[PDB]
Order: structure tokens, then C-alpha cells, then sequence
RNA sequence: UGACUGCUGAUCAGCAGUCACAUUGCCCAAGUCUCUU
RNA sequence: GAGACUUGGGCAAUGUGACUGCUGAUCAGCAGUCA
């Protein structure tokens, strides 16, 4: 792959 | 300060029950239990002060960790007045004994420490279970199973059941593990093993709402994607670790112990390779977890970790390893790090762009982790982020802390606000990220954290509990939760309101975790309801149930005395005794366990042995358990290796290696019982040889009262009784000469002098006097001419002579001193004698009738000159006169009258020009006038020597004066003439130097002859009556004024017939000290009697004990030969008042034999030793008695009794008060001082002459009488004889010829060796060292080397006073240190090759070895006699010792032994002769 | 349909072994500093 | 000799995770035999 996938610039930190 | 800690009412109420019943409480953590530990240990106080002898109770409290133990001393200490003790390993327990033991328990009425520590002092009994009031511990969770804190619980039922103290637990997690389901078990299982019920509150209006200020957090939780694929760096890296562990194992090193698996199923890896293959796999765990940059970062710590380890590297295969280990680090560093340069230019924000592209190299985990510190803290203030992340591996916390300190720097916002800090558990990691030691930190992470100085605090698994930590209001966790406890404890950091609580979980992981989570919360929540609606159920203390819970353990085992081991800590015990075994640094201080099989298993032990597992110990061959030990039979591996061990730790204490309360002994505990058995004579002295105190004056001298032999004591003659004179005759021993001619000749006339004695006197030997002018000897009439006193008036005229003798004729007087009347010690006389009839010699009547006072030399005018009688030349041939005109005090011999000559005649020389007449008239005529006779007869004359102590050898002719002083010539009737014959004053001249000696020759004969009559020689025609005393030696060896050579000591022991008679001469030597400086010293026979007296003290050791290792033997006969024991061993035998020290100057130092002081004075100083102290030698000469008291009367006057008295107490006070002067005064009164050191000099002194002459055998008599070995009277002869013919026991009785196989060829040692072994036991024996597991049929070298040193060193000492007879003793005793020198005994070992034979497995010291033999070869087998090599190895020298010791006990033959001695000596021993 | 075997999978419990990780403790011994022979 | 801290080695203890071996139970199916 040659690289790290870029995560998304957003993300949601849930409530359990 | 404790009005401010006002405590809440669930903390009351907890106490309240917790008072009344044991109990655990559980509480969510932050609620204050510690508090209430601290109150309930304050509900005990009615009994803290009273001491425990009294019935007085101590609290005890512990905890799991140093650190909270440290935390909860420091609380107590502050909200309690009690004084807190501190009671931990870490402070050095290790070494305590019961003194400070119980001082400490006395004095601290609160005791704080870990939990195995206190398990070891509540198990070796220095306080009973019912000597304590309440015990509180903390984390109670941990304690399960094994755990230290349920094995003190087990105590609580093996001791006194009633008045039982108080236990309770503190805990906010109660279950730990995964194991939650069925929560009911485990809740009864704590509940039981502490018998105490789990209370917790149960009303959440008033108490759980009041607690939840410790509010609870609020879950977050962050998904992210899943790695699609593995990049082509981390397998490159992988391949090269691939060949790199293929080459460890490929490369070989030393030989390094042996590691399996915790069941001995598997064989493992040294920890030294198995290091590496750690860090190694967890570097890639961190590269394939936490993204190339962690890599990059972590790559770093590794090369730190190798640095370190390479600098630390004891051996240079060590060094080897960790170099390569270094290389590939740096190799796989430079090829990370280039795929990082390559892209770290994506944008020109530099520091940003650094950050951008960490973004870009992170794996998404750490991404979402970066995003979420970004959008977490707003870039608010620094104080106000609390902050704590929580890896799973240690280096993590590094790596991610490296990374964070990196991303900050690069962060725009974040790095004026984070600021990062990593901790691990107590293996703490290397903090630098460069060379070791960068600085010298104080401030640790945790005072970081609560002083404010950071915020963010990278973490593993060791700060969940324990560390008191501030509310952090975000908690980050980077790895999934693993235990129930774990998650509970790290939920419950986050403390104050509003806290984030955040955790991390991959994609298709996510719904995992989301069960685990409802679980736990399910367990909590069912923990919750449990404890809250289960039934009123009292303490339950059921005691079958909790008996029941414990019997599946082997039963405790509690030996006599109330002492008890544990079986779950034999092991520890086991091993503890085991380290205690001298080694050299490893010497095998692990037992070697080993399982058995299934047909062993039905060999040995009964039937039911098929499935239960049965394993057997090796001890170490350097303890006594040579056999092995057999574990019962027992279900599994652990329980059976369990029992093995407490079996054998059992056996060790039944043979006494485990004291009284199970812990091994020492030096210090081994002499204790030996004090009583070798040492009991101290006691008599007050002290013990336990007691170090008493050698606090070792170096000080003591006093004695001397005595004067028996021969003297009450010898004086009495009137009317049988009294022996015996005449002393002074032969010249030179050639005579013109200078010699005027002593020659009167020496040896017939006429003499006689000593007087009423009792009779052993012959004597033949005394060397040294005259200025000639060497002299001395001799005693063997058969002493006897008369008795028909006249009172008659011997007290003799006195009376005997007394004007030493008062005018040697002016050996004081005025204080008075004639001795009484008959007591030294009080015999010396009487003149003359020819009588035929060859009898009678009383030389006249000249003691006559010379009752010496005549007084008045000075005569020529007008008072002129009416004496004429000079006539017969009545000064041979007299004594004085040229008073020109000196009043010169003595002076006429030995020649000239007739031929006048003193008008010219004058012989220094004014041959003019004559005598005017000669006298020009200086001396002027006092004296004329003189009455011009052309009368001339005098030649000479003048008597001066001298006062003939000891000496100097010689030498006065040639620059002398003949002056023979030429001397004086006119007859001017010069006052004693009409004395010169020929009794020349002889008395040297009578104190005879009367001197006798004096201590007759101590040396009358010790000779209790010595021989004690062995029970005495009866020998060479002693006893017919003894022929031989004349004393001259000391020309000292400088103060093919075959061997069979060895004569010990050729003369095995055959009786080569005994001689001892010499009164020689023992005189041994008595004589070096102070008193004598022609001859004792010096030469004390190196021999050390030498010997240490032999016999080994030998009698070894006979006595042959199973205690070498260590104690080696102090105790160190302890035996002490200088300080040879003292208190000597002062009985009154062996020190017959001893020789002081100097001998009559006129200063010595005492006159027939004078003494006044009576009434002698008693007042011996009946006021305070008040005799203080009188220096002028307070005694202030007076000068009359000649009626001092002479006749002897006594002194009333008044001059008062003027002592008056100015002794005047001196009380005057300017000597408080000075001392017994240093001068006390050879007046009989009384002198000795050195200790010189009391075990001559003791050893004694010893040699005794060794040297009568054989080994016969001096193991002698030390009987010095009661130093003490005689086993069952078997005496094995004191005589045994001593060097035992040693041995039935060891030898197994063999078998499988010994070759240890012994490699040693066919070359016994070529190389000369001896010819019949047993091969004893050299086997000797090879082993005690690092060898290896070898089980025979023993160590220790206790061959104990008896090898000692055989050693006598036989050397023997031979260097044997052949070396011309060099000085205070060189002698150097060249014998020299040549028992253990640099010497590793060369002689190693030029033989003796260094290929040993057995020993110690990889280090088998490297210092092999340094060593290339250098020696180097050298050419030729040391330098010491040579500068790396460091001598000191089993090359020992295992010689060794050697030496088995050559000789495998035949018995001392002779042979002194062979192969000097055979491997001959060179070095060569060398050593011709120089030191 | 029952009895029973053979095959095989799944769930669950228990024991034992291997490998790795985490925390806690004792012991021996070394280094330097200070007290100090 | 002692106190502070660091270095170094050895053993014991708690817990998780992974793979294997074995026993017991439960569920299910197939194939084969009898009733
Ligand atoms: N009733 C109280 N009175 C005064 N101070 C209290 C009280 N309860 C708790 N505290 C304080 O709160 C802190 C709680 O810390 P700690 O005792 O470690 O909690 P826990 O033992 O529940 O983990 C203590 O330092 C204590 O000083
Ligand atoms: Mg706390």
C-alpha cells in the first residue's frame, strides 16, 4: 500500500 | 491536624461496623476508606502505650505497594498523634535481629510496610498474633490464592483462636479478572477468606448521592477503520530481524544456566538471548500497532536500552551481542527515517508540515487519538486540562510520549498548552531518549502531576492504584480494556464533574467491546444488588466453611518454640538459605529441581503414583545434602514441586541450617554456640568472645606483678643452718694482647667471689658477656661448697659487705633504698672467697672484716703530706686508687710499680721534654703544694671501664685514646690509695650482668622441668637429674648490636628416637622479648609457633566439625589464634610474670638483690594502689636515710615515714597532680607492664620450642595445658595421633570407576603432579568447585582447602627456619607471607597447567581464567618475584590448596606431602631464599 | 418411534500444557554520596 | 562500618490474551443396527 489511509477529517464521539 | 478532617457519616457508620466485626469495605474510589482505616485504627488506642511484655497490643497495618504504603504512612503520620513506624524491604529488614526488631515494635505503636515482610517477622515469631489489636489491609482484591495477604489470613486460624485481633480490608474494586459471572462465589470466597461480610451504603437519597461528589465520568468511545494493508517497510524490517535471530542462535558463546518453562516440560533460553528477542518483538508490535513514526521513535529507546546494556556488559561475548544488536537498530533507524525525509516537504510550514505529515505516517488509531487531543481541549489554559492515557506495554508510553512531545512542538495551537510525560511500572524504562545518564533528575512524574508542572501523563498499567492523583476531567485510553478491574479502576481516575472518559475500539471490534462493556456494567450493577437486598446474615463466622476453604494446601508446618513455616513460602525460604552459600559471584545459589517419570514414578514410591507427579530436588554440592530429596506424590507439577520444597526446607532445619525461627544462620549465629565450648575462659574475665566490645582494647598493654623463682624466694642463709655457696668463675674467651692483659690477668686468678644460698641450685648453663676489651663467658660451680654460720655477728657482717658492695663499689645505690634483713624473694647474697688448704677455698675473712665501709679519699695537703709514712711500693702493687687532685671520682688500678722511675726523672711522652715534679706542680701544685718525695719509686696505672650492661657484641680498638690512657703514671703518695685488691672489684664490675640473667635462666630451667615431667619425659636419660645444661647461642643472623632435604621436625616425629633434651638456653630465648634487646630473641621461634598453633587449631576444627561449611571454620580458628585469646589463655598459666622485657641498667631499671625499700613504705604502696600510682622517683629520693635505719635497722624513721607521707599528699595537688608515674617507679616494687602482644608471642614462642624439638605429637599435650583444644575424653588418643590422621568419613565408602569420566586424562596431572594417587575421592573432591551441578558423588574444595592452607604454611614456615638460618626474623615472617601468597599459589598452579583439570561451570570466571593463562604463558611460567596481569582468579590458587591437602590425606605421610610440596616449590622457593 | 453406534459440528463447563503482556514483592550484590573507623 | 539514590542478578505472587490437549454436559444432523 505504501501509505496510511487517510481517516476522515471528521468523526463522532458517541455516547454509549 | 485532624479538626479539619471531620469525618461524614458514612465513614461513621462503616467504623461503627467494622468496630464491632471484621468486615471488608467497598466503597467507589475517592470515598475516604483510607480515612476510615484511619479511624478504626484510632477506635483501638486503649492499649497502644503499655509495652507487649505487659500485655500491651500494637497496630499493625499493610499494604500491597511501597508506594501507597508510603502514601498511607505519610497520612497517618499527619492525622495521627501515634508514632508511625515503617517496617519494608526496601529499607534493609534483611539484616535485623531481635534488638532493634523489638525496639522498633516497642517504640512505634503503628507498624506500616508490604506484606511480605510482615508475613516473615509475624511467621519468625517476633510478635504473636495475639500481641496485635487490629490489622488493616488495602486492595484486598490482589490478595487471592497466593497472594501474601490470604497466606498472613491463614495465620489467623493456625494461632490462638481467642483474642484474635481485629482485621479488616479496604478496596474499591472487589473482583479481579474476567471471571465476573457468577459473582456470588467470588463475593463469599473474600467474604470468608478475611471472615468478614462486604458492607456498602444502601440508600442513595442520603449516602450514595452525599459519596457521588466523586461523580462518575461520562463514557465516550471512538471508532476507527481497520488497516487494509501492511506496508513494504515493516516487512523488510521483519526479514532482516528474521536472519538476525537466526544469527543469535547462530552465534555461540560461553556456557550460561539453564532455563525451562514454569512446568520443566520445555526447554527455554538464557535470559541474556532471550532479552533481545523481547525488545525486538515488541518493537515490531509497536511498529504493526501504533504506526512507522512510533517506529521511528521507538528505534531510539532501543538503541538507548543496547547502549546501556554494552556498557554494562560484563563479558565481551556480552558485548559482541549488543553491538550487533546495535548495528541492526541503527541499520533499521537510517532505513525508517529515510522514508520519512522523503516526504516531510509536502508544505512550507516547516514545524505545521512536520506536524502534517506525523498526521500522514499514523496509524488510524493514533490519528483519531491526534484529532481527538486537537479538538479536546479547545487550546485553552494549561491548567486546565487533567489529562491521563493508558497503554498496555511499557515502551509504549515512551514511543507514544516521544510522539507527543513531537506532534505539540509541531502543533500551532497545542504547544503553548500540552505537555506530555510517560511513567511504567517499578521495571522502570530509561527515560532519556539519548545516552545514558543525561541528567540527575529529582522531581518524580506523579510531584509533576500534582505540583501542576504538566498535564497530559502517558501511563501503563501502574496507575490505577494506589498513586494519589488529583481528579482529572479527561481520561484517554489507546488500547481495548482487558479486565473487569482494570476498566473499573481507570473509570474511576476521572473523578471530578464533567470528567471525559474516552476509549478507542477498531470498526469490526466495536460491538465486542460493546458487550464487554454492558457486561461489566451488569456485574457492577448485580455486585450492587447483591450486597444491597441479600438476607440479614450475621458476620458468618462458620468455621467449618472456612476451615473447609483452607485443608487443600499442605498442612502448615509449626515446629517447637511456636515458630511456623508456610509452605507457600518454602520456596522463598528455600532459596533465601540457599544465596546465604559462599560462592565466588554465582556459585550455583539455585536449587536444581527435576520431574520424574511415570516408571520412576512406580519404581520408588506405592501404586497410586501412576498419575500424580512426583519430583526431586539436587541441593547445591556445596551444602551437605548430597542425597536428594523426593516430593510426595501430588496432583499437579506446582503442588508437587511445593512439597518438594517444603520437604527439603524441613530437612535443612532438622540439620540446624535454619535457626530457631526458620531463618539461615551465619558467622555470628554459628560462634554463639561454639562460645561455650572453645571460649569459656573469658568468662572468668567477665567478657565473651561474642562480645565485639571486648576487643576495644586490644591494643593496650596490662600489668603484672612479678616473682622471683623458687630458688630464690626465702633463700636468704640463716645463722646456724645449712647454707651452699657456689663460686662463679669469669674465663676470658680472647686472645691477650697488650691491651688487654690488665682485666686478662685478674679475671683468672684464683681467688673469687661466691653467691650464697641456704637452698640448693640446678645446674647452669654458660652465659656470653661481651667486655669492651675482650668477649667473656661465665660459668657456675656445678657442686656448691657448703659451710654453716657458727656467728650471727659473722653473716651480719657478710650483709653489711654485701650491701657497702652495690652502695660504694659499683655505686649501684639510692638513698632510698635499705638493706633487705628479711628472708623473701630475691634476698640471697654474694660472698667473697679465698684459697684455704690444698684446692679448698674458704672465706676471704680479712677482706670482709676490713672493708666495712670504703675508704674516703681525703684530700692531703704536702703539710699534712709530709708527716705521713713513706709510700712503699708492695702496699699499692694491685690496689685501687684515685688521682683526687684532679678528679674526685675516678677509680683507678694499679697494675705496675716503677722502681727505675722518679718524679725527677724526664717524663715518658706529651711533655718528654720536662719532668713529673713541676709537670704536677704547673697544673695540680698549685691546690696541693709540694709534694713530700723527689727520687722515689713511680706507679703505672689503669683506669676500670665505666660500662653497666655487657650485651652487646660491637667491638672495636680505642687506638686514638687508648694508649694515652695505659700510659697514664702517677706519683704514689699524692693519689689516694683503698688498698682494695683490684682484682674483686674487676670481677664485681660485671656481677649485676650475671646476677641479671641468672635470675631468668633459673625461670627457664624451672619451666623446662614442668614441662618435661607434664609429658612424662622427664624420666629420659637425657633429662630429669643427669641433665648436662649446654652454653647459650650467639645471634650472628640478626644486625642489632635429587631428593628433598628430609625436614628435621618432622623426621624426628615419626621417630622418637632423634628427641634431645630442651635447653634451658632455649627457653630462655622464648622468655626473653625484644625490648629487653639480649644478644639473642625470641622473634625466630613465634613465626613457628603461630604456624604450628594455627595448624592444630585447623586440624582440631576440622576433626571436631565436619560437616559446617568452610566460611565459619575459617573465622572460628581465625577467632582461635587471635592475640587477644592467647592472652586470656596465658595469664592463668602465670606465664607473664616470668616473661623478660624490660631494659637491664642496674643504675635505673633494676633492683638490688639483697635491697629493697622500707618495709612499712612497701606496705603502704601495695596497700593503696590509687595512692602508689601517683609517686614519680624524686618523691623517693627526697630523702637519704642514716646509715643505722637504711643499714642495720633496716626500716626508715618515724619522721622520714611522715615527710613520705606529707609530700606524697602535697604532690596530691602540686604540679604533678593526676600525672602518671608508674612508667619509672614500678621496677622498684616488683611490678612491670607487658604487651599483649608480647603475651602471645611468647605463648607461641613456647610452642615452637616445644614443636621443634619433641616432634607435632607430643606439643598437642601442651595445648592440653593452655586448655585451647579441649580434650574430647571419650577419645583422647584422637588428639594425639588422629588429629592428622582423620579428616575423613564414610564418604569413601561408594566408588565406582565412573570417576574417569570426571577425571579427562589425568594420567598427565599425575605425571605433571609426581604423586601417585590409591584413591582418586580426594582429588575429585578437590576439582569441584561449587559451581558445578554436574558432579553429585563427591564434595566441594572448601573443606580441603582448610586443612591444605594450614599443612601448607607449617611445612613452609619449617623449612624457611630450617635451611634460612642467616637472615633476620622480621624479614623471615615477610618471606613467609610472600611465600604463602595467593598470587604465588595461582602462578605455581598454572605454570604446571594445572588449570585445564578444574571442574567449574561460571562463565565469567572462566573468561578471567583464560586472560589469565595467555598472559602467564606470555610471561614464560617465569612471574616476575608478581606480575600485572587483568586480576588473579582465586580458584587457580585454591584448587592447589585444595590439592596439597588431598595428596596428603590419601596416604597419611607428612614426609610425602613435604615432598610434592617442594617439588611444585623448588623454583619459586629458590627465588625466594636468595631474596624477599 | 424407541434403543444404540458411527461420523461431525456447535454451545458450555472444568483441568492441564505452550507463548506473550501487565502489575506487585523478597532476596543477594555492586556504584557513588554522606555519617564515619 | 552506616544513611540516600542509581546500577546488576535470582526467586516467588496476581491477572489477561493467544494456541493446544483432555474430560463432562447440551443442541443438531447424517450413516448404520435392533426393537
Ligand atoms: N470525612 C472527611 N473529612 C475530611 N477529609 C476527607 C473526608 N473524606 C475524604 N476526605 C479527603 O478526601 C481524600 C480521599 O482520598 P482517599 O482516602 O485516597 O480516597 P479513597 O481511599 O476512597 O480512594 C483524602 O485525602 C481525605 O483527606
Ligand atoms: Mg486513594
Amino acid at each position: 500500500i505504501d501509505r496510511y489511509e487517510q481517516v476522515s477529517k471528521d468523526f463522532e464521539f458517541i455516547k454509549i | 491536624e485532624d479538626v479539619e478532617i471531620k469525618p461524614r457519616g458514612y465513614q461513621l457508620r462503616l467504623v461503627d461496623h467494622l468496630t464491632k466485626s471484621n468486615g471488608i469495605v467497598y466503597l467507589p474510589t475517592g470515598s475516604g476508606k483510607t480515612f476510615v482505616a484511619i479511624l478504626v485504627l484510632k477506635r483501638f488506642s486503649q492499649d497502644f502505650d503499655k509495652p507487649i511484655e505487659s500485655g500491651g497490643k500494637r497496630a499493625l497495618f499493610m499494604c500491597n505497594t511501597v508506594e501507597l504504603a508510603r502514601q498511607q504512612a505519610m497520612a497517618v503520620r499527619r492525622c495521627t498523634n501515634f508514632k508511625v513506624g515503617f517496617y519494608v524491604g526496601e529499607q534493609g529488614v534483611d539484616d535485623w535481629t531481635r534488638g532493634m526488631w523489638s525496639d522498633e515494635i516497642k517504640k512505634n505503636q503503628v507498624l506500616v510496610g508490604t506484606a511480605q515482610v510482615f508475613l516473615d517477622m509475624v511467621t519468625q515469631t517476633y510478635v504473636a498474633l495475639s500481641s496485635l489489636s487490629v490489622v488493616i489491609i488495602d486492595e484486598c482484591h490482589h490478595g487471592t490464592g497466593h497472594h501474601p495477604f490470604r497466606e498472613f489470613m491463614r495465620l489467623f486460624t493456625i494461632a490462638n483462636q481467642t483474642k484474635l485481633p481485629r482485621v479488616v480490608g479496604l478496596t474499591g474494586v472487589l473482583i479481579k479478572g474476567n471471571e465476573i459471572t457468577n459473582v456470588a462465589t467470588k463475593l463469599k470466597e473474600l467474604e470468608i477468606t478475611y471472615r468478614g461480610n462486604i458492607i456498602t451504603v444502601s440508600d442513595t437519597k442520603e449516602m450514595e448521592n452525599v459519596m457521588l461528589y466523586a461523580t462518575k465520568p461520562t463514557e465516550v468511545m471512538v471508532s476507527f477503520p481497520h488497516q487494509e494493508q501492511v506496508l513494504t517497510v515493516t516487512r523488510l524490517i521483519s526479514a532482516e530481524i528474521e536472519k538476525f535471530y537466526v544469527s543469535l542462535d547462530l552465534m555461540n558463546i560461553g556456557v550460561q544456566p539453564i532455563r525451562r518453562s514454569k512446568s520443566l516440560q520445555c526447554l527455554r533460553d538464557p535470559s541474556k538471548k532471550s532479552f533481545v528477542k523481547q525488545l525486538f518483538n515488541d518493537f515490531l508490535y509497536q511498529m504493526k500497532e501504533y504506526g512507522i513514526y512510533a517506529a521511528s521513535i521507538a528505534i531510539i529507546s532501543l538503541i538507548v536500552e543496547f547502549d546501556i546494556k554494552r556498557r554494562q556488559a560484563e563479558t565481551l561475548s556480552v558485548k559482541l551481542m549488543h553491538r550487533t544488536a546495535l548495528t541492526l537498530c541503527e541499520k533499521i533507524r537510517h532505513l525508517l527515517v529515510q522514508k520519512l525525509q522523503d516526504m516531510t516537504y509536502d508544505d512550507d510550514d516547516d514545524n505545521v508540515n512536520t506536524e502534517e505529515v506525523i498526521m500522514n505516517f499514523s496509524t488510524p488509531k493514533v490519528q483519531r487519538f491526534l484529532m481527538s487531543l486537537k479538538v479536546s481541549f479547545a487550546d485553552k489554559d494549561p491548567k486546565d486540562i487533567c489529562c491521563l492515557v493508558f497503554v498496555e506495554r511499557r515502551y509504549t508510553c515512551k514511543c507514544i510520549y516521544g510522539l507527543l512531545l513531537n506532534y505539540i512542538q509541531s502543533t500551532p495551537e497545542l504547544r503553548n498548552v500540552l505537555t506530555p510525560q510517560f511513567m511504567v511500572g517499578r521495571n522502570n524504562i530509561s527515560p532519556d531518549f539519548e545516552s545514558v545518564l543525561e541528567r540527575k533528575w529529582q522531581k518524580s512524574a506523579i510531584q509533576q502531576f500534582r505540583d501542576g508542572n504538566a498535564n497530559l501523563m502517558i501511563c501503563s498499567s501502574v496507575l490505577e492504584e494506589g498513586i494519589d492523583v488529583q481528579a482529572c476531567n479527561h481520561v484517554f485510553i489507546l488500547d481495548p480494556v482487558k479486565t473487569f478491574n482494570m476498566y473499573v479502576q481507570s473509570k474511576g481516575r476521572a473523578r471530578t464533574t464533567e470528567a471525559k472518559f474516552v476509549l478507542f475500539t477498531a470498526d469490526k471490534e466495536r460491538e465486542k467491546t460493546i458487550q464487554q462493556i454492558y457486561q461489566y456494567r451488569k456485574a457492577h450493577n448485580d455486585i450492587a444488588e447483591y450486597l444491597k437486598d441479600r438476607v440479614l446474615e450475621k458476620t458468618e463466622p462458620e468455621l467449618y466453611e472456612i476451615k473447609g476453604h483452607f485443608q487443600d494446601d499442605i498442612d502448615p508446618f509449626t515446629n517447637e518454640n511456636g515458630a511456623v513455616l508456610l509452605p507457600n513460602n518454602a520456596l522463598a525460604i528455600l532459596h533465601r538459605y540457599c544465596q546465604t552459600i559462599p560462592t565466588d559471584a554465582f556459585g550455583f545459589v539455585i536449587p536444581w529441581f527435576h520431574v520424574l517419570q511415570e516408571d520412576e514414578r512406580d519404581r520408588i514410591f506405592g501404586v497410586s503414583a501412576k498419575g500424580k507427579h512426583v519430583i526431586s530436588i539436587n541441593m547445591p554440592v556445596n551444602c551437605m545434602l548430597r542425597d536428594t530429596i523426593y516430593s510426595d506424590p501430588m496432583d499437579n507439577v506446582k503442588t508437587a514441586k511445593i512439597s518438594a520444597a517444603f520437604k527439603a526446607c524441613k530437612v535443612l532445619y532438622s540439620l540446624g541450617e535454619l535457626n530457631e525461627r526458620f531463618v539461615p544462620k551465619t558467622l555470628k549465629e554459628r560462634v554463639a554456640s561454639i562460645a561455650d565450648v572453645h571460649f569459656e575462659h573469658w568468662n572468668k574475665y567477665g567478657d565473651s568472645v561474642t562480645a565485639t566490645v571486648n576487643k576495644a582494647d586490644k591494643s593496650k598493654d596490662r600489668t603484672y606483678k612479678t616473682e622471683c623463682p623458687l630458688e630464690f624466694y626465702d633463700a636468704l642463709p640463716r645463722v646456724g643452718e645449712i647454707c651452699y655457696a657456689y663460686e662463679i668463675f669469669l674465663e676470658p674467651q680472647f686472645e691477650s694482647c697488650e691491651y688487654t692483659e690488665h682485666m686478662y690477668l685478674n679475671l683468672q686468678t684464683p681467688r673469687n667471689y661466691a653467691i650464697l644460698l641456704r637452698n640448693k641450685l640446678p645446674r647452669l648453663a654458660e652465659m656470653p658477656l661481651f667486655s669492651n676489651q675482650g668477649k667473656l663467658h661465665v660459668r657456675v660451680a656445678n657442686a656448691p661448697l657448703e659451710v654453716i654460720i657458727q656467728n650471727s655477728e659473722q653473716l651480719e657482717l657478710l650483709h653489711q659487705f654485701h650491701g657497702m658492695v652495690f652502695r660504694d663499689i659499683l655505686k649501684i645505690w639510692h638513698p632510698f633504698f635499705v638493706l633487705d634483713r628479711r628472708s623473701k624473694e630475691n634476698s640471697y647474697l654474694v660472698v667473697p672467697l679465698i684459697l684455704g688448704a690444698g684446692e679448698q677455698k674458704c672465706f676471704d675473712w680479712e677482706l670482709m672484716t676490713n672493708f666495712r665501709r670504703l675508704p674516703q679519699s681525703h684530700g692531703s695537703n704536702v703539710q699534712q703530706r709530709e708527716q705521713q709514712p713513706a709510700p712503699r711500693p708492695e702496699d699499692f702493687e694491685g690496689k685501687i686508687v684515685t688521682q683526687w687532685y684532679a678528679n674526685y671520682d675516678k677509680p683507678m688500678l694499679v697494675t705496675k710499680v716503677h722502681r727505675e722511675l722518679t718524679p725527677l726523672s724526664y717524663m715518658e711522652k706529651n711533655q718528654q721534654d720536662k719532668t713529673y715534679y713541676e709537670f704536677t706542680m704547673s697544673k695540680y701544685g698549685n691546690r696541693i703544694g709540694d709534694v713530700v718525695h723527689k727520687d722515689k719509686f713511680m706507679i703505672e696505672v689503669r683506669d676500670l671501664t665505666e660500662q653497666l650492661t655487657f650485651y652487646v657484641h660491637n667491638r672495636g680498638k680505642f687506638n686514638a685514646k687508648s694508649k694515652a690512657k695505659m700510659k697514664v703514671i702517677l706519683i704514689p703518695e699524692l693519689c689516694f690509695n683503698f688498698n682494695f685488691p683490684g682484682d674483686l672489684w674487676l670481677k664485681l664490675i660485671f656481677l649485676p650482668s650475671i646476677l641479671n640473667r641468672m635470675y631468668f635462666l633459673l625461670h627457664a630451667e624451672a619451666l623446662r622441668k614442668r614441662f618435661n615431667t607434664y609429658l612424662n619425659l622427664h624420666l629420659l636419660p637425657f633429662n630429669g637429674t643427669d641433665y648436662m645444661p649446654r652454653p647459650l647461642e650467639i645471634d650472628y643472623s640478626l644486625k642489632r648490636n635429587g631428593k628433598v632435604k628430609p625436614l628435621l621436625i618432622l623426621q624426628k616425629t615419626v621417630s622418637k628416637e632423634h628427641i634431645t633434651p630442651a635447653e634451658q638456653g632455649e627457653f630462655l630465648a622464648a622468655i626473653t622479648a625484644s625490648s629487653a634487646a639480649d644478644v639473642f630473641d625470641m622473634e625466630r621461634l613465634e613465626i613457628l609457633g603461630n604456624s604450628f598453633l594455627k595448624l592444630s587449631a585447623t586440624l582440631y576444627l576440622a576433626s571436631k566439625y565436619s560437616d559446617w561449611n568452610e566460611g565459619t571454620l575459617t573465622e572460628v580458628k581465625s577467632k582461635l589464634v587471635s592475640n587477644r585469646n592467647l592472652l586470656f589463655c596465658l595469664i592463668d598459666a602465670d606465664i607473664p610474670k616470668t616473661l623478660n622485657t624490660i631494659q637491664f641498667t642496674p643504675r635505673y631499671t633494676w633492683l638490688p638483690p639483697g635491697i629493697s625499700l622500707p618495709h612499712n613504705v612497701l606496705a603502704l604502696w601495695r596497700e593503696n594502689p590509687e595512692f602508689a600510682k601517683i609517686i614519680g622517683p624524686h618523691n623517693l629520693r627526697d630523702l637519704a636515710l642514716g646509715d643505722e635505719e637504711s643499714l642495720v635497722k633496716g626500716n626508715c624513721s618515724d619522721i622520714n615515714y611522715n615527710r613520705f607521707v606529707e609530700g606524697c599528699r602535697a604532690n596530691g595537688q602540686s604540679f604533678y597532680a593526676g600525672a602518671d608515674f608508674s612508667s619509672e617507679v614500678n621496677f622498684c616494687v616488683g611490678l612491670v607492664t607487658i604487651p599483649n602482644k608480647v603475651i602471645a608471642d611468647t605463648l607461641e614462642a613456647l610452642l615452637g620450642v616445644i614443636v621443634k624439638n619433641y616432634g607435632l605429637q607430643h606439643a598437642f599435650k601442651m595445648l592440653e595445658y593452655f586448655k585451647i583444644c579441649r580434650a574430647d575424653i571419650d577419645k583422647p588418643l584422637t588428639q594425639l595421633l588422629n588429629l592428622e590422621l582423620g579428616g575423613k568419613k564414610m564418604r569413601a565408602n561408594v566408588n565406582t570407576t565412573e570417576i574417569d569420566g570426571f577425571l579427562i586424562n589425568h594420567y598427565y596431572l599425575e605425571k605433571n603432579l609426581g604423586y601417585t594417587f590409591k584413591d582418586r575421592r580426594y582429588l575429585l573432591q578437590a576439582l569441584t568447585h561449587p559451581s558445578y551441578p554436574t558432579n553429585r558423588i563427591t564434595g566441594s574444595y572448601q573443606e580441603l582447602e582448610f586443612i591444605g592452607n594450614a599443612i601448607l604454611d607449617f611445612l613452609i614456615s619449617a623449612y624457611i627456619f630450617e635451611n634460612n638460618t642467616k637472615m633476620n626474623p622480621g624479614a623471615l615472617t615477610d618471606l613467609r607471607s610472600a611465600l604463602v601468597n595467593n598470587t604465588t599459589l595461582a602462578c605455581i598452579c598454572v605454570r604446571h597447567r594445572l588449570h585445564f583439570f578444574i571442574l567449574a561451570e561460571n562463565a565469567k570466571l572462566s573468561e578471567i581464567i583464560s586472560k589469565f593463562v595467555n598472559f602467564q604463558e606470555s610471561q614464560g611460567h617465569r612471574v616476575t618475584n608478581m606480575s600485572t596481569n587483568v586480576d588473579v582468579p582465586k580458584a587457580l590458587g585454591d584448587v592447589l590448596e585444595a590439592l596439597i591437602a588431598a595428596v596428603y590425606l590419601d596416604c597419611r605421610d607428612l614426609q610425602r606431602t613435604w615432598e610434592v610440596i617442594f617439588n611444585l616449590f623448588e623454583p619459586e622457593l629458590q627465588e625466594f631464599t636468595r631474596k624477599v
